[PDB]
């Protein structure tokens, strides 16, 4: 029986984790205080994946919270699901990084990393058979990028066999919120490409587009975006917690998705997303979910899949349905869109089906693609990186905390090599 | 605990401090005598915010403020005013003559014998503080105390504390308007300390604020109280992000990290968008787009310099009130398409954004209207060089004939201290002219190997 | 130039003698013939290599390749090139039990020593031999290992930590904080060699009583300086000798590994698979643009997929002169691995390099401009314009 | 009697020699190619 240890870093990671724990506690019928008030017996059968059991017949999530600003922890505690977390896992300091990757990684995070690792060891030693970790953080910020990369490196040093997932919010194409996003993004991606098994790319602009065009929300806030990301996160690990006709562990997805070690950047998606207004018009069937999942408008990464090819894709369905229809629809999607799939990976569509659907939906599905179009994202960052590194636009803030130009140059080189590796499959007609 | 020490030097500093502390006491519900009835009425809370007030056992709240001046008049007005019981009885007032518009008098002769007491009080305040963030120094170029004593204080603080941030709000002399004959000498001499020791220096101009208070807030005969209130609103917008909650929260270190490309160009402009009177508060939506556009209007700048004559190097937008991130993103996208607003090619992002839930307050008897949204924009740009260049010309016109020089040398300076400072000033100007230039065409000259 | 390829056959081992011991390798001149023990009717497929060493029959003198013959063929020439000014690499290859450590390390107590003792020794007896008032030499020695995707220092005192790997923009990948020491006589470097061999991680297995559990790299940084104010240049030459001992492939069925041994074998096989992939990709890339037209459009090479190929980026291609010494087992039971080793040696024969090595590029430009001035002045004088 | 001094610049000998040799090469090459001897 498998566990997942959960780590949260930075403001974005903390908020996404809070919403994720609210979505999971609903699916399992845990009340905002730790007591179980469910109806289906299957909810408690595999509750050990996320929750430890307390002495009072209460359930405590196996979560770890990290930051260098107490404000985020205070906001989390003073909330609907603040008391559910145990207070010993609230690890934090003072004098935050201030959007400085060097402070997060080298100067300030080097002191708090020991405490975070102590709590991680305490949580990890209590599992019957640990599966892997998952981390939520933002690449474009300060403490998020630095502490996330440092914790990933330390854990991979200590736990080489286990799985390391990551739900990272990358800088957007034209939307921006800090001046120095490219530096932090480049360094964080340089750290992630070596020391991770999977990495789900999330973009704010894609989520805004989903909120505006698909769900027709007039005034979307960060809560909605957290909602989507949280539905994706639950949908990923459904098969660990509920029975299904054809299960799919995390290792199954990792094996069937990545062809080569350095290509583990996944574009996620979810269906069915309607409009609270047209729910009565669209019939819910497997063809409709398949149509919505592969739509370019529905991706959360802000990279058009039609500009590249799918190395691999994985579809995880939840709800009673027929395997014949699912397999036929996957074959149909491959056959019609023959130009968007590589020719040297025959039948590159992983399928999983879980019996128990979400709370009030008859059927649902989540999509995990691995396309060369993701290269575009990196190129954008790389372009902006050059535009500042050539003149040393803000470099004194980073060199003052114990870094040098060599680190920046090698990170840029790693980014460019990654982009070239994705490019070298992008074109058709492998001969000449 | 995000805590700051405010230091007020000179008449301008003390009066701006009066306005600022009125605003802070109104913001946190603190009475003029230091008591807060809100906690007693409710039962408790964090309303005794540690950013600006230290709480004693009895429930009184003392500001984390240091006032300094060489005259007793301006501070004696505060010792017997409405807020006589708010401040600690220390006010660090030298019972002697003043700097007399002379930099040397305030830096060398009479600046001594009072710096030690000021530093002792600052150390006492800092000892009580946990997790100190930085300093907020208020002064004014062109004055004797506000230039020389501020220079000495900044030098000693940089020697002692070193790593803590030091933000500086200063009143640069106006192009045409002035209230003294020897403003250029003091303003140029302050360049040394305002350059090397300070971390970020915000400049405001009296002519610009007079223009604003005559087109926007329709007042025809303003006084210094209105100017101080507007500056207080600016400072409150800057400091709100470490007192109240918000969607995106910007600390004091993020300001320096995002607005300062190089150590020697830390002179950003500041502006407040929804400056409007109660009568004109109606007939106006005052959406996020409108205030964001008004921040970039040349007429609304707080320093008499045209941004269209230069290039924007960095921007930092601080929103207050009922503001949603989507509208901010739309407004920034709209601004980025305008051709009149040019950004340096080496800063493609060029925007920092912060949102805070607390709306701005209304000082009783004030002039600003009650609004639901507001934004304060800081802009590090190259146009500020123009605002310096005029001053340099003025300095030359007085230094060719060595007018008013014997007063300065009679108090302990020498002639060379003038020229050196001027040379330093020139270097700063050239630095700006070096950074605003576009990157050379295909900056690796030209490239392209075989294939 | 291209990669130099040497193939060497070892004699039988106790396990091989205990079971079926029918040999399948034949070797003549510069040709190696393998015969399939399951298909005697099939053609004896043969391969061509630059060097071929039949060390099957020890006491004989008929085409027997001793250690010194292998050195005089490969390592001599490699040193000579090192003196000439090129960075030089020699790396071993094969399957487990092939005899890579014998070819490289050898037995210290006996006269039969592997390649590195011969070279570090000859070079000392040549520096010391040619030292002069103007000439001077400097040597620094380092020795690192790759255990499980982690770099460890062998000559350093006890330090359980792992060293970081950086990428200098011009010099390529390298290792940070590597304990690079200086040696002045042969006794010091022999002590370093003994300490490094003792420090290496070694475990026993069914295919070898003292199998290697980690890749190893022995690096000599060699500097030649000339002292004369009128004519000579100081620090005139700097070069690198890299000598690589690789851990061979393994099969869990015959290996009999359990637990940590199995993990070490899996990591070794992963690194060797990456090395094979980069070798094949390099071979195809250089062959195509050479033969096909000359397009040079684009060809990604997966250097970064493993730390071994990352550290040896400059040796497998670009700025180095490199030699590959493949070891081969004679027995019929190891036929499937021996054929794979031969195939990869043939593929490695197709790889090319681009090595020049110049020092102090300002001096390079200055001397080039001086030579251009002399040439143009002579041309003008010959044509009456000077 | 203030009089003009200008800036005194201490050039690197390496760059000085490189520039001088480049100028010499340029002059010699121009003379050779102008006569059609290259
Ligand atoms: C007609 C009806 O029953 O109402 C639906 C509804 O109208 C729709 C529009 C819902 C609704 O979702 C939204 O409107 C929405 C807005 C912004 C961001 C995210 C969602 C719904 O809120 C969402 C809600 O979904 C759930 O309750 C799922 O179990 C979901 N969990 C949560 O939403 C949740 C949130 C907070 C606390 C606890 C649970 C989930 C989905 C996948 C995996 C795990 C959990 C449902 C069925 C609906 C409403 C209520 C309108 C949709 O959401 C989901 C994931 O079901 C939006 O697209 C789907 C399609 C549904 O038809
Ligand atoms: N905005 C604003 N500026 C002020 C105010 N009071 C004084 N100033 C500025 O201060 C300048 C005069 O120099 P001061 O700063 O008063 O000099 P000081 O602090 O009194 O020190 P001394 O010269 O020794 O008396 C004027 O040019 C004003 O522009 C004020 O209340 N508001
Ligand atoms: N040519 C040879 N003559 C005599 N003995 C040899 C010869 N080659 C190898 N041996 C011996 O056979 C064994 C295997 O040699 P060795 O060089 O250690 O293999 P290896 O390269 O280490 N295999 P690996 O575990 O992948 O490193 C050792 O005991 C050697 O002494
Ligand atoms: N998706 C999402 N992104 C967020 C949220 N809050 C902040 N961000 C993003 O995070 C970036 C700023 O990084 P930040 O969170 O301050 O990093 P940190 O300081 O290390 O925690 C911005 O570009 C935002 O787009 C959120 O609730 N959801
Ligand atoms: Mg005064
Ligand atoms: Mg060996």
């Amino acid at each position: 029986m498998r566990e997942i240890v959960h780590i949260q870093a930075g403001q974005c990671g903390n908020q996404i984790g809070a919403k994720f724990w609210e979505v999971i506690s609903d699916e399992h019928g845990i009340d905002p205080t730790g007591s179980y008030h469910g109806d289906s017996d299957l909810q408690l059968e595999r509750i050990n994946v996320y929750y430890n059991e307390a002495t009072g017949n209460k359930y405590v999530p196996r979560a770890i919270l990290v930051d260098l600003e107490p404000g985020t922890m205070d906001s989390v505690r003073s909330g609907p699901f603040g008391q559910i977390f145990r207070p010993d896992n609230f690890v934090f300091g003072q004098s935050g990084a201030g959007n400085n990757w060097a402070k997060g990684h080298y100067t300030e995070g080097a002191e708090l990393v020991d405490s975070v690792l102590d709590v991680v060891r305490k949580e990890s030693e209590s599992c019957d058979c640990l599966q892997g970790f998952q981390l939520t953080h933002s690449l474009g910020g300060g403490t998020g990028s630095g502490m996330g990369t440092l914790l990933i490196s330390k854990i991979r040093e200590e736990y080489p066999d286990r799985i390391m997932n990551t739900f990272s919010v990358m800088p957007s194409p034209k939307v921006s919120d800090t001046v120095v996003e490219p530096y932090n993004a480049t360094l964080s991606v340089h750290q992630l490409v070596e020391n991770t098994d999977e990495t789900y790319c999330i973009d704010n602009e894609a989520l805004y587009d989903i909120c505006f065009r698909t769900l027709k929300l007039t005034t979307p806030t960060y809560g909605d975006l957290n909602h989507l990301v949280s539905a994706t996160m639950s949908g990923v690990t459904t098969c660990l917690r509920f029975p299904g006709q054809l299960n799919a562990d995390l290792r199954k997805l990792a094996v069937n998705m990545v062809p080569f070690p350095r290509l583990h950047f996944f574009m996620p998606g979810f269906a069915p997303l309607t409009s609270r207004g047209s729910q009565q018009y669209r019939a819910l069937t497997v063809p409709e979910l398949t149509q919505q999942m592969f739509d370019s408008k529905n991706m959360m990464a802000a990279c058009d899949p039609r500009h590249g090819r799918y190395l691999t894709v994985a579809a995880i369905f939840r709800g009673r349905m027929s395997m014949k229809e699912v397999d036929e629809q996957m074959l149909n999607v491959q056959n019609k869109n023959s130009s968007y799939f590589v020719e040297w990976i025959p039948n590159n569509v992983k399928t999983a089906v879980c019996d128990i659907p979400p709370r009030g939906l008859k059927m649902s599905a989540t999509f995990i693609g691995n396309s060369t179009a993701i290269q575009e994202l990196f190129k954008r960052i790389s372009e902006q990186f050059t535009a500042m590194f050539r003149r040393k636009a803000f470099l004194h803030w980073y060199t003052g905390e114990g870094m040098d130009e060599m680190e920046f140059t090698e990170a840029e080189s790693n980014m460019n090599d990654l982009v070239s590796e994705y490019q070298q499959y992008q074109d058709a007609t492998a001969d000449e | 605990m995000r805590e700051c020490i405010s230091i007020h030097v000179g008449q301008a500093g003390v009066q701006i401090g009066n306005a600022c502390w009125e605003l802070y006491c109104l913001e946190h519900g603190i009475q003029p005598d230091g008591q807060m009835p809100s906690d007693k009425t409710i039962g408790g809370g964090d309303d005794s915010f540690n950013t600006f007030f230290s709480e004693t056992g009895a429930g009184k709240h003392v500001p984390r403020a240091v006032f300094v001046d060489l005259e007793p008049t301006v501070i004696d007005e505060v010792r017997t005013g409405t807020y006589r019981q708010l401040f600690h009885p220390e006010q660090l007032i030298t019972g002697k003559e003043d700097a007399a518009n002379n930099y040397a008098r305030g830096h060398y002769t009479i600046g001594k014998e009072i710096i030690d007491l000021v530093l002792d009080r600052i150390r006492k305040l800092a000892d009580q503080c946990t997790g100190l963030q930085g300093f907020l120094v208020f002064h004014s170029f062109g004055g004797g105390t506000g230039s020389g004593f501020t220079s000495l204080l900044m030098e000693r603080l940089s020697v002692d504390y070193g790593k803590k941030s030091k933000l500086e709000f200063s009143i640069y002399p106006a192009p045409q308007v002035s209230t003294a004959v020897v403003e250029p000498y003091n303003s140029i001499l302050t360049t040394h300390t305002t350059l090397e020791h300070s971390d970020c220096a915000f400049m405001v101009d009296n002519e610009a604020i007079y223009d604003i208070c005559r087109r926007n807030l329709d007042i025809e005969r303003p006084t210094y109280t209105n100017l101080n209130r507007l500056i207080s609103q600016i400072v409150s917008s800057i400091t709100a992000s470490l007192r109240f909650d918000g969607a995106l929260n910007v600390d004091l270190t993020e300001f320096q990290t995002n607005l300062v490309p190089y150590p020697r160009i830390h002179f950003p402009l500041a502006t407040y968008a929804p400056v409007i009177s109660a009568e004109k508060a109606y007939h106006e939506q005052l959406s996020v787009a409108e205030i964001t556009n008004a921040c970039f209007e040349p007429a609304n700048q707080m320093v008499k310099c045209d941004p269209r004559h230069g290039k924007y190097m960095a921007c930092c937008l601080l929103y207050r009130g009922d503001v949603v991130p989507k509208d901010v993103n739309a407004a920034i996208a709209t601004i980025k398409t305008k051709r009149s607003i040019q950004f340096v090619d080496w800063c493609p992002t060029g925007f920092k954004v912060g949102i805070n839930y607390q709306p701005p307050t209304v000082v009783p008897g004030g002039d600003l209207a009650k609004v639901q949204r507001a934004v304060c924009m800081l802009s590090n740009t190259t146009a500020i060089a123009e605002a310096w260049a005029r001053l340099d010309h003025k300095f030359d016109l007085m230094y060719a004939k060595r007018a008013f020089v014997h007063w300065y040398v009679g108090e302990g300076m020498e002639e060379g201290e003038f020229s050196e400072a001027r040379e330093d000033m020139a270097a700063l100007e050239k630095d700006y002219e070096e950074v605003g230039v576009d990157s050379v065409e295909g900056e690796g000259e030209e490239e392209g190997e075989e294939y | 130039a291209s990669v130099k390829v040497a193939v060497r056959v070892r004699p039988f081992n106790s396990r091989e003698m205990s079971r079926d011991s029918k040999c399948i390798i034949q070797m003549s001149g510069s040709t190696t013939t393998i015969v399939n023990p399951k298909q005697p009717k099939e053609t004896p497929k043969s391969f061509s290599f630059d060097y071929s060493y039949w060390s099957h029959t020890s006491p004989e003198d008929i085409n027997y390749a001793s250690q010194k013959q292998v050195y005089r063929d490969i390592g001599e020439e490699m040193l000579q090139h090192a003196f000439e000014g090129y960075n030089v690499c020699i790396f071993a290859y094969g399957q487990t039990g092939a005899g890579k450590s014998y070819t490289m390390m050898g037995k210290q107590e006996k006269d039969q020593q592997g390649i590195i003792p011969q070279l570090c020794e000859d070079l000392f007896s040549r520096i010391n031999d040619t030292t002069n008032d103007n000439m001077s030499y400097s040597v620094e020695v380092s020795y690192m290992e790759i255990y499980c995707e982690r770099v460890r220092d062998l000559l350093n005192p006890k330090n359980k930590g792992n060293l970081r790997v950086r990428e200098h923009p011009l010099l390529g990948p390298y290792v940070e904080d590597l304990s690079k020491l200086a040696v002045t006589s042969y006794n010091d470097i022999q002590d370093l060699m003994d300490s490094g061999n003792k420090a290496r991680t070694v475990a026993a297995t069914n295919m070898n009583e003292t199998s290697s559990r980690s890749h190893a790299v022995f690096n000599i940084i060699f500097t030649q300086k000339r002292h004369d104010a009128e004519t000579n240049i100081t620090t005139e030459k700097v070069s690198k000798i890299s000598l690589v001992d690789l851990a061979g492939s393994e099969r869990a069925d015959s290996t009999g590994a359990k637990g940590t041994r199995l993990k070490e074998g899996a990591n070794i096989n992963k690194s060797l698979t990456t090395l094979g992939k980069v070798i094949s990709a390099l071979a195809e890339m250089d062959s195509g643009p050479n033969k096909n037209k000359k397009k040079k459009k684009t060809d990604f090479i997966p250097y970064r997929d493993s730390v071994l190929t990352w550290l040896l980026r400059e040796n497998l291609g670009g700025n180095s002169r490199t030699a590959m010494v493949a070891a081969l087992s004679p027995a019929d039971i190891n036929y499937d691995e021996t054929l794979s080793t031969l195939r990869y040696a043939d593929r490695a024969k197709q790889i090319r390099c681009n090595a020049v090595i110049n020092e102090d590029p300002n001096n390079k430009l200055i001397r080039e401009l001086k030579d251009e001035v002399t040439r143009l002045r002579d041309l003008l004088y010959a044509q009456g314009l000077g």
